[PDB]
RNA sequence: AGCUGUCAACCGAGCGUUGAUCCGAGGAUGUCCGAAUGGGGAAACCCGGCACGAGUGAUGUCGUGUCACCAGGCGCUGAAUAUAUAGGCGUCUGGGGGGAACGCGGGGAAGUGAAACAUCUCAGUACCCGUAGGAAGAGAAAACAAAAUGUGAUUCCGUGAGUAGUGGCGAGCGAAAGCGGAGGAUGGCUAAACCGUAUGCAUGUGAUACCGGGUAGGGGUUGUGUGUGCGGGGUUGUGG
RNA sequence: CGUAGACGGUGAGAGCCCGGUACGUGAAAACCCGACGUCUGUCUUGAUGGUGUUCCCGAGUAGCAGCGGGCCCGUGGAAUCUGCUGUGAAUCUGCCGGGACCACCCGGUAAGCCUGAAUACUUCCCAGUGACCGAUAGCGGAUUAGUACCGUGAGGGAAU
RNA sequence: CGUGUAUGUGCGUCCAUGAUGAAUC
């Protein structure tokens, strides 16, 4: 959910500041989605997680 | 997505058309299917969609053209060319799908898609006859008997 | 090369009053190897002393811990070996009575 | 009697048979020991080491 | 010309000229446990197949090597259907773990100070995680500078400076440019109209042939787009 | 006379008693750096210094926006660097930086790039040193020492 | 639980020795 497959994307870390400036240990999670993605074209179909800028760049193929 | 359609596309365009369509339609419909490839380098993607499209027209088999291949498997032995030794015949270019329907249609005029064809069942690995099965439908899996020649 | 001997597996014979009492017996004790069992016994003393072994009952016993100005030092745990021959068996002279 | 030399010079099966027979006498200068009755008790460590030395030798043989 | 380690004395022995004990280097052996890995396990105990015998009037038994868990050649099969995949099988090469400090990357406190306290500090500390190497990244300047004939591959040290600044402008925090030194050298890919070049889908008109200039033939590089990779075409800021 | 009075030991302050010290010097074997060889790509097969107009040449990146991190810089006028999210540039008349911008300009040519040795540290080994400790000191440990002992355990932990 | 011996072969073999449908409009 936070470790995409293709690229290696993962979480950053980072601090939530409120507005009285308190600052909190967070997490910029990358934005993976479960694509079922055929690597060959032949057809079989594999789950896995790749973050959308791979979706975007092409990197899943959903043949 | 900028994507040339391979296909018709009812509200899209016509076959050979370059159309930009939203990431998703382009990713889990058009290309998936078949019906169109991205516009990638246009010196290539000319001419590939146009024989996509041929490629798709003639190489398609309807329920009774199954049969009619069928019973034209009467063809004779089919010959292919490929880059082996001479002492025992190991290919060096190992026979394709894509080899095989050339050498077919090259012997004959049976027009079929490359997937058809259980190459790695025939697991020819040598020089000589070597039965291949071509499944046309799911009920009919034509024999040819496709002979190897070195090159 | 790892040439075996049955002489590995028998150490010592076993020299006290109880084993005084199973040589005239007719039944020797011996120090065996801590690794050994009862089948490889048999076999190691039939080769050794040409005898038949009737059976062989074989015992662990635990090293005394003793006490020292440097603490405690346990000696070292023994296997015996008691073997009773067949009823002709040749006894077994070599412990010196 | 049993230098290095003289062990290399023996036979792989010589050396082995050699070696038994230490291993033999080994044995009885163990019983003659716990039964009090073994003077020479260097007698075990020549031995003893005259074992090792065949097994070196053979080693040294399998080894090239 | 002494010698069987020592606490640590007490038999037996050999060492000599068949050079001792001892010291150095290279080897052999190296039980069992431990990443522990044949399986199991309460770390120190139970097996499979191979080849040996081991006596045998015979059956356990014993020694030797081998057998744990990912990826890649030689490869072999390709389930569910279409197989043209995941998996399965053989083989081979590697990883498991440990280590005091140092390195890089990442996660990251609270005591504490602010004479309270939350921003802030403590502190990117302690601790943790992943990973090395003998040292560890960049790197051959999308660099600095300021109109200077400016410096010029990168790192560390001293200054600049407790300064400019920053800061509930509180407690505190705190540079860089420049300059002086340590060390010293500017490597390679490289993309690009076209190629020697193997593989996708079309193409038999078997010619607009592909020959790198014209120049006659010619059934020939297969006549026509090509994405990939091994070498070219061949490669810095004042480009090719 | 010592080219060797370093330090120790020896029955009490030893240069000349001993181990040694200044210095006659030494390695079969193994492991570390040198010279010459076998071994490994590129040329003479026209490039190489000049001539000249026109065409082609490094991406989900730069930029931007939101939310953060880090910079003296605590979000501030907030540059440069950077994480995640979204959106997203051509080919030098380009692009980036100089803490906005015409630009007078200057500097440099990121993202596809990658790659070097020269500085920190000491488990361990060798040789040394001390206006360091000298047995309640100095290591917890000169002695069975991470032992005895305590604790279920992590762990604590001596005395001599 | 196994090895070398004897008792029976309790049924079948290379044969014979039973059961089965072995085929046309």
């Amino acid at each position: 959910a936070a470790v995409c497959d293709i690229c290696g994307k993962g979480p950053g870390f980072g601090k939530s500041v409120s507005h009285s400036h308190r600052r909190t240990s967070r997490r910029w999670n990358p934005n993976i989605q479960p694509v079922r993605a055929v690597t060959r074209p032949g057809g079989n179909k594999q789950r896995i997680n790749a973050c959308t800028s791979c979706i975007k760049a092409g990197k899943v193929s959903r043949a | 997505m900028k994507l040339i359609l391979t296909a018709e596309v009812e509200h899209l365009g016509a076959a050979g058309d370059t159309v930009e369509v939203k990431d998703g339609y382009g990713r889990n419909y058009l290309l998936p299917r078949g019906l169109a490839i991205v516009a990638s380098r246009g010196a290539e993607r000319q001419a590939e969609e146009i024989r996509r499209a041929r490629e798709s027209k003639v190489i398609r088999d309807i329920e009774h053209a199954n049969e009619l291949k069928t019973a034209l498997e009467g063809l004779g032995d089919v010959t292919l060319s490929v880059n082996a030794a001479g002492d025992t015949g190991k290919l060096f270019g190992s026979v394709t799908a894509a080899d095989v329907v050339n050498a077919i249609k090259k012997a004959g005029g049976p027009n079929l898609d490359k997937r058809t064809v259980q190459l790695a069942k025939a697991h020819i690995k040598s020089v000589g006859t070597h039965p291949v099965t071509v499944k046309l439908h799911t009920g009919v899996e034509a024999k040819v008997s496709l002979n190897v020649v070195a090159q | 090369a790892t040439i075996t001997d049955p002489r590995d597996i028998i150490l010592a014979p076993v020299i006290s009053e109880k084993s005084y009492g199973l040589i005239e017996d007719n039944v020797y004790t011996f120090v065996v190897h801590p690794d050994s069992n009862k089948t490889q016994i048999k076999i190691a003393i039939e080769k050794i002393f040409d005898v038949k072994v009737d059976s062989v009952n074989t015992a662990n016993r635990q090293g005394k811990r003793k006490r020292t100005r440097t603490g405690f030092g346990k000696r070292k745990s023994t296997k015996r070996a008691i073997v009773k021959l067949a009823a002709g068996s040749k006894p077994i002279d070599l412990f010196g009575a | 009697g049993t230098t290095p030399g003289e062990l290399r010079e023996l036979t792989d099966d010589e050396l082995k048979d050699k070696l038994r027979e230490s291993k033999e006498e080994l044995f009885n200068l163990r019983f003659q020991m716990a039964t009090g009755q073994l003077s020479n008790n260097r007698r075990l460590r020549t031995v003893r080491q005259e074992i090792a030395r065949v097994y070196t030798v053979l080693r040294e043989r399998e080894l090239g």
